[PDB]
């Protein structure tokens, strides 16, 4: 019911508050008479001075723990009270399964920014109907590369795999229906420096395979058959043209990609080697 | 355009209205096949349509495999004579048609990623996960799959002019997103 | 050898003037060797 | 003494977090009615 105060000039009355704000005065005043309008300013940074609502949202909570001058009885007495009123909030969950998102994040050496964006979608997603299950785990692994891909991070579906077992087809459905949940709540070339880390390859060859990659992705021809083998196929290529030795083998092993598969493209991308030289 | 889609599969299901025992039907019949520790049903197969029919122990049969709609129905209808043959009280009843996918070819390359990031509302490609594109059509109700070669699949429909509205409903969306 | 792993996912080699002007902090890698065995007694 | 190693980093740093290689090592892996009465 109204509750709105609007600060206007009575000896202007000409036009809606175009005021300026004096910090250092403590007052605001009309920018044209020069009418002072409120004095005692008060300040959001001084009281900021002394200390999550997108998370935690208005909900409250304090914690219990032992004092300087107590008895230990006390502790328990007061910490099995809040363990008889934890069901009174369905909110156990949340905290729980951010600590063990949390443990895997720390895990997988991701920065915070991908922890934030997996738990926002985990948050989004929560217990809705159209989930329906999918034990705990899928729903971490989806949330946390749903995190990646908003982030711009790159990460393949062996390497969530091989951090979490969720079957992989359940894993699909479930990240179709979880990016349904979020268009309903309204890129391989990251890739190329990650294997190139994994390999420890110069800047050159980096560059070298940005640019085979992006070319390559122009030439269509197999188009992609996936990603992974068209990046695994042009670091081959770039790494062919100079003389550092890897061979293909070893290539296989580190980057868990099929020999008969990098020479199969290998044999196309040599095909297409005449378009690809940057200089 | 001219290119019309062409039915590959129809799946039908017919009701016979009794009741079998599994041990006698496999052992009196032909060319069926039945193992409860797998399947409970028996497979039956016949050659003139090339169908495939699954029959089960409350008379419920699924006619599956046919190229068109009285290929479905005729081999249905061969399939419950050779129930009535065997020996039971069948009865050709309840004929419907569950699934009609069809392919065409629009020979010329397609962008998913562009058709993907457009009609994103619809569309949902994962190169790494399957290659082609899954779009759902709102009107008509129909699941198509876009690859990269042109080759154009559609399933989930009742009717052959879903499949055909299907296919005049995508093919200018197909001509934008070409390459050559 | 004192690194750094950066967003991305690159680590490199890190330098004290460069720890100083990207507000990073000066540390390395520890690694070891763990071995497991299981027994049955 | 302690050993340092001299890698390019990214190697062990590979096999530090997800490197899309898992297992290779076994370590805590884990009717008629008459007739039947
Ligand atoms: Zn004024």
């Amino acid at each position: 019911p109204n509750l709105n105060i609007v600060l206007t000039c009575p000896e202007c009355k000409v036009y809606p508050p175009k005021i300026v704000e004096r910090f250092s005065e403590g007052d605001v005043v009309c920018a044209l008479c020069g009418l002072v309008l409120s004095d005692k300013l008060v300040d959001t940074r001084s009281e900021w001075r002394t200390f999550n609502p997108l998370l935690d949202g208005n909900n409250l909570s304090t914690r219990i723990g032992k004092g300087e001058t107590t008895d230990m009885r006390f502790t328990k007495e007061l910490n099995k009270a809040q363990g008889k009123n934890v069901m009174d909030k369905k909110d156990n969950e949340v905290q729980a399964a951010f600590a063990k998102i949390t443990m895997l994040c720390d895990a997988a050496e991701l920065p915070k920014i991908v922890k934030d964006c997996a738990k926002e979608a985990y948050k989004l997603c929560h217990d809705e109907k159209t989930l329906k299950g999918k034990s705990m785990e899928s729903i971490m692994a989806a949330s946390i590369l749903i995190g990646c891909r908003r982030a711009e991070v790159a990460r393949t579906f062996k390497e969530i795999q091989s951090l979490i077992h969720v079957k992989t087809k359940e894993f699909g459905k479930t990240l179709n229906i979880m990016k349904n949940i979020l268009r309903g709540k309204s890129q391989n070339l990251t890739y190329i420096p990650r294997f190139c880390s994994h390999l420890g390859l110069p800047m050159q060859v980096t560059t070298s395979a940005e640019y085979t990659a992006k070319k390559c992705k122009e030439i269509k021809e197999i188009a992609g058959k996936s990603p992974i083998t068209i990046a695994v196929v042009s670091i081959y290529l770039n790494i062919l043209l100079f003389q550092i030795p890897i061979t293909a083998a070893k290539v296989g092993q580190t980057l868990q990609v099929t020999e008969g598969t990098i020479k199969s493209g290998y044999k196309i991308l040599y095909e297409h080697r005449d378009k690809l030289v940057d200089p | 355009s001219g290119i019309v889609p062409t039915l590959q599969n129809i799946v039908a299901t017919v009701t016979l209205g009794c009741r079998l025992d599994l041990k006698t039907v496999a052992l009196h019949a032909r060319n069926a096949e039945y193992n409860p520790k797998r399947f409970a049903a028996v497979i039956m197969r016949i050659r003139e349509p090339k169908t495939t029919a699954l029959i089960f122990a409350s008379g419920k049969m699924v006619v599956t495999g046919a190229k068109s709609e009285d290929d479905s129905k005729l081999a249905s209808r061969k399939y419950a004579r050779i129930i009535q043959k065997i020996g039971f009280a069948a009865k050709f009843t309840d004929f419907k048609i569950q699934n009609i996918v069809g392919s065409c070819d629009v020979k010329f390359p397609i962008r998913l990623e562009g058709l993907a990031f457009s009609h994103g509302t619809f569309s949902s490609y994962e190169p790494e996960l399957f290659p082609g594109l899954i779009y759902r059509m709102v009107k008509p109700k129909i699941v198509l799959l876009i690859f990269v070669s042109g080759k154009i699949v559609l399933t989930g429909a009742k009717q052959r002019e879903e499949i055909y509205q299907a296919f005049e409903a995508i093919y200018p969306v197909l001509s934008e997103f070409r390459k050559m | 050898k004192p690194m750094v792993n950066e967003s991305d996912g690159v680590t490199h080699a890190l330098y004290p003037q460069e720890a100083r002007l990207r507000n990073l902090t000066y540390s390395s890698g520890l690694f070891v060797d763990v071995k497991k065995r299981t027994y049955e007694l | 003494r302690i050993t340092t190693l001299d890698e390019t980093v990214g190697v062990t740093m590979s096999h530090t977090g997800m490197s899309m290689r898992s297992d290779n090592s076994n370590f805590l892996k884990v009717m008629p009615k008459k007739e039947i009465l």
